[PDB]
């Protein structure tokens, strides 16, 4: 794989025409797209010069697009202000599922812009979830609902903490201000999961200029509940909650993206691959009705809030700020124009 | 958008008409850049005395690269 051969295979990528770039443009930052991709393949220790084409798929044609159209909306938000005016930090906000590379994704983007002179930081809507006394006592009061028993469906995220969150964040314009970032630990009694001790917590100094925020659940919208009863009688108090949502996060993400995929059964798939590996590999994996009752469970919001998201769009979204990423079954972008 | 290719293409053999236009091209692809250029140049269709004229420039290349990264 030569200079111009890649140069051919970004051109052909799924997303060169819609971040913007054009072949001219493509030839005159060939080189920050070759040192890009050197970064990237040592970032997973992949080799450049062997790499198959899934590898090549997402570092020319998935990572690096989305990390040019990222940087460009930084650019274009930094450009609104005179010199001494501070620079409030930029949200980008992920919309995808499960399990799609949504994760991977931002720990490619976040790895760029911290070589490229964007402090990054990270923050998954889980991050937020309710401590578990307080998931406990949200099950209690629903103790007929089972999707909120556990985490994940609307009502298990503390809003107050979270709006506080975000509020800190944005006046990091300064050098000196910081604001720690809150972890979620997962795996915290049995596997339920707790919010991680805040003396535990990454911490980001300095002006911040962009903040990626990703979740199975952002942009979602609240449906009219017969949407709603029809696709679960459980989601209409899940339902009811996401009207709180459209206004502690669709107000403070300004860029979005939203990986869509084809159908939402994937999920359990690209779930049960994985368990399955580690099982293969014989590691501490979930069981097959284990997996099944975990995807199954958060299945009744997909099938209720994906539609919307393809039919109009994100909520605190404006449509030239937003991209749209269609993956195939392999968690790569498709040439769906 | 194979025209965009095309003049990539040939514009890449005016971008080598200088032996001080060289340093960052001859980092990959190798000496044989301009010799694999002229190969997707001909299977895009080109003409048979631009074949001849691209087959010198091209062997030229080939020499100032021997001549700087050669052993």
């Amino acid at each position: 794989s030569s200079v111009d051969d890649m140069y051919d295979f970004i051109c052909s990528g799924p997303l060169i025409s819609k971040i913007g770039l054009t072949p001219e443009k493509v030839a005159e930052s060939i080189d920050e797209w070759i040192e890009y991709g050197l970064r990237l393949c040592r970032l997973f220790q992949l080799n450049q010069l062997s790499l198959n084409e899934a590898q090549k798929i997402r570092i020319y044609h998935y990572y690096i697009p989305v990390f040019m159209w990222c940087e460009q909306e930084i650019s274009q938000h930094s450009s609104k202000f005179k010199e001494e005016e501070e620079i409030p930090p930029l949200v980008i906000g992920f919309s995808a599922p499960q399990g799609c590379g949504k994760t991977t994704l931002v720990f490619a983007l976040e790895y760029l812009f911290k070589i490229t002179g964007r402090k990054a930081a990270t923050m998954s809507i889980d991050d937020f979830y309710l401590t578990a006394e307080e998931q406990a006592k949200l099950r209690d009061s629903n103790p007929g609902n089972l999707l909120l028993e556990f985490r994940g469906n609307a009502g298990s995220h503390d809003l107050p903490f979270s709006v506080e969150t975000m509020t800190a964040l944005s006046k990091l314009t300064k050098e000196g201000v910081k604001v720690k970032l809150p972890r979620y630990d997962k795996s915290a009694y049995s596997g339920r999961g707790d919010r991680a001790d805040p003396s535990e917590w990454p911490e980001v100094e300095g002006p911040l200029p962009v903040i990626l925020f990703e979740g199975w659940m952002l942009g979602f919208k609240p449906l009219p509940p017969e949407v709603v009863k029809a696709v679960d009688p459980q989601l209409e108090t899940i339902n009811k909650n996401m009207e709180a949502y459209y206004d502690a996060w669709h107000k403070y993400v300004k860029s979005w993206i939203v990986i869509k995929i084809q159908d939402p059964s994937y999920v359990y798939q690209w779930r049960l691959q994985a368990e399955i590996a580690m099982r293969a590999d014989g590691k501490p994996g979930m069981s097959d009705e284990e997996v099944k009752d975990f995807v199954s469970r958060y299945m009744p919001a997909y099938k209720a809030y994906l539609p919307t998201l393809y039919s109009e769009g994100p909520s605190g979204s404006d449509p030239k700020h937003v991209l749209l990423i269609d993956i195939d079954e392999g968690r790569n972008p498709i040439l769906g124009c | 958008s194979k025209e965009a290719t095309r003049k990539y293409y040939l514009d890449l053999f005016k971008r080598a008409d200088f032996t001080a236009n060289l340093p960052k091209l001859a980092k990959k692809g190798g000496p044989d850049r301009l010799n694999d250029a002229l190969k997707k140049l001909r299977k895009a269709g080109i003409s048979e005395e631009k074949f001849a004229e691209l087959k010198g420039a091209a062997a030229k290349y080939a020499d100032d690269w021997y001549r700087i990264y050669g052993k």
